[PDB]
């Protein structure tokens, strides 16, 4: 949707599918920490490591290399997929318990 | 031949290891492919305190990134309303213009922030939709009924002090109806903003337009929303006889509970929890030996603490779903190609 | 209806082109304009 | 201090 | 001059208890238990009560 505010990727030196680079706009810390904790989670990739570029920008760089048969960008889209999954699962938990209290402490 | 999975250990001079031994090729045996049952099988919630303004939720079994990017989502990403423009008609007051602006902007509104919108780049005026306006007109005359004294509210007193109370919603459009009477006010209404003198008078409009704590402070909705690990105090020997209490001295005190089992006296780690790291056990020089004090890997502890503008339980909620809509903003911009 | 306030006599001195800066009711040769209610706008940050 | 009773 | 609105660490609000304080104080308390009375629990709260010099007071006395 949004033409650079979310992704532009460079492919490497001879456009390896296998070695990318997203640049992902208007992202901190948290979301590249986050998403390269759940991307080296992935057996099929080798190297995953995210950056800023600098702190006057908003923007980082990921950079994942992937094993001989994967395009590298099936690894992120399940890096993503996965840390939305655990997202949904600890919100739901997180209601479920706060409710449970809720009516435990309403209760006495 | 000897593993700990769980703690991290920790010495005086220095903290042992930064690695938790739980991700992908860890181990012969113990690799990890995130197995996501794995996951929500050993994740659990549970909520200790929760006053209003407070939550102390525990968040067992989750990584330090994801925990990190709950806190700097709480911090720096979750929206709220606040002044961003004030129009003064007149300011006879020894606060000037721009530091009363200032402080006007830091003033927390209790407006809940998901009803509304954010202005469009140039968006001056603004509509019912993305703003919400508030006067201040107060002026400071001498009591006419007053005697020879000297107290400043008795005398030289209708508004000495101007607070928060006398800030007065303007509905902006059909916001009269969708916000009954009381709901859309300044959180606090003792909050100091001046103080004037006979004669003098402020007179101003507020707008409140919505963003995140990220681009300034006065959009950040928590006081604090910090966490920490879980600590972790063993007993490797049987402290007893009257080195029990000093044990129990050099910890917050809850932790270390001294029992009396038999005429003598033996100390017991009876709540892990309070402590506070101070490592004042590590100048004792004889009982530095005796006790180890680490973390638990993860097993983490939070702390919301709201300013008023939403309940701590629902800005947890919001955070939670602000990462889910980062995620989905880049899951849904890659399947754009 | 310009208006000045005196130095320590605090009246309203209204002054033009032509006059002396003197104020009335006392002498006192200092006098601070007036703020009138006009409208300026400024930023919370 | 104690997650809940 | 007056007292901040939050505190300037965390952003806790404390300008809704400079008057609260100033009465605890009145009352006979210590500023240690006057600042505890108040819910001030970390030191960069405490500290923007405990050193905070009300020079508003003295301003508003010159001449209107
Ligand atoms: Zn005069
Ligand atoms: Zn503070």
């Amino acid at each position: 949707g949004e033409r650079k505010t979310a992704l532009e990727m460079v492919q490497a030196a001879g456009t390896d599918r296998h070695c990318v680079t997203f640049v992902l706009h208007e992202e901190d810390h948290t979301l590249g920490n986050s998403l390269r904790y759940m991307i080296m989670k992935n057996p099929e990739v080798e190297f995953c490591g995210y950056t800023t570029t600098h702190p006057s920008e908003s923007k980082i760089n990921l950079r994942i290399q992937t094993r001989g048969t994967l395009p590298a960008v099936e690894p992120f889209q399940r890096g993503l997929n996965e840390l939305m999954n655990v997202c949904q699962h600890v919100l739901d938990k997180f209601e479920a318990s706060i409710k449970d209290y809720k009516d435990q402490k309403a209760s006495r | 031949v000897e593993e700990m999975r769980s703690r991290v250990v920790l010495g005086e001079f220095g903290v042992r290891n930064v690695h938790t031994t739980d991700f992908p090729g860890n181990y012969s045996g113990y690799d990890d492919a995130w197995d996501q049952d794995r996951f929500e099988k050993n994740f659990r919630v549970d909520v200790v305190h929760m006053d209003e303004n407070s939550l102390e939720f525990d968040m067992v079994g989750i990584d330090a990134a994801i925990a990190n990017a709950f806190r700097r989502i709480l911090l720096a990403e979750v929206p709220t309303m606040a002044v961003e423009k004030v129009l003064v008609y007149n300011n006879t007051s020894i606060v000037q213009d721009e530091i009363l602006a200032h402080r006007l902007g830091l003033i927390p509104i209790h407006a809940d922030p998901r009803l509304f919108e954010y202005r469009n780049q140039g968006d001056e005026e603004g509509t019912e939709i993305d703003t919400l306006q508030f006067r201040l007109q107060v002026r400071c005359t001498r009591n006419p009924h007053a005697a020879k004294d000297s107290s400043d509210p008795n005398e030289l007193y209708v508004n000495h002090k101007v607070y928060t109370r006398h800030m007065t919603w303007i509905p902006l459009g059909n916001q009269a109806d969708l916000f009954p009477e009381g709901t859309i006010r300044p959180v606090h209404d003792d909050i100091l903003i001046a103080q004037l003198r006979p004669g003098q008078e402020i007179d101003l409009l507020m707008h409140c337009v919505k963003g995140i704590g990220k681009d300034h402070a006065k959009f950040s909705p928590v006081a604090t929303a910090s966490y920490r690990l879980l600590p972790d105090i063993t007993l490797l020997e049987p402290v007893e006889g009257e080195a029990a209490e000093e044990l129990s001295r050099c910890f917050s005190p809850g932790v270390i509970e001294v029992q009396e089992v038999q005429g003598k006296k033996v100390a017991r780690v009876a709540n892990p929890r309070l402590d506070t790291f101070s490592r004042e056990i590590f100048r004792n020089e004889k009982l530095k030996k005796v006790v180890r004090l680490a973390r638990v890997r993860d097993h983490y502890i939070f702390s919301v603490e709201s300013t008023g503008v939403l309940p701590p339980d629902v800005l947890v909620s919001e955070a939670i779903k602000v990462l889910m809509g980062k995620c989905r903003r880049f899951l849904d911009e890659l399947d754009a190609v | 209806p310009m208006i000045y306030i005196c130095g320590e006599c605090h009246t309203e001195n209204e002054i033009k082109s032509r006059d002396p800066i003197r104020c009335r009711e006392c002498g006192y040769r200092i006098m601070y304009k007036k703020r009138t209610k006009r409208l300026v706008v400024f930023d919370a940050r | 201090g104690n997650p809940p009773v | 001059m007056i007292i901040p609105v939050r505190c300037f660490t965390c952003g806790k609000i404390v300008g809704n208890k400079w008057e609260a304080y100033l009465g605890l104080l009145q009352a006979e308390y210590t500023e240690g238990d006057a600042l505890d009375a108040l819910g001030l629990k970390r030191y960069c709260c405490r500290r923007m009560l405990l050193a905070h010099v009300d020079l508003i007071e003295k301003l508003l006395n010159y001449a209107p």
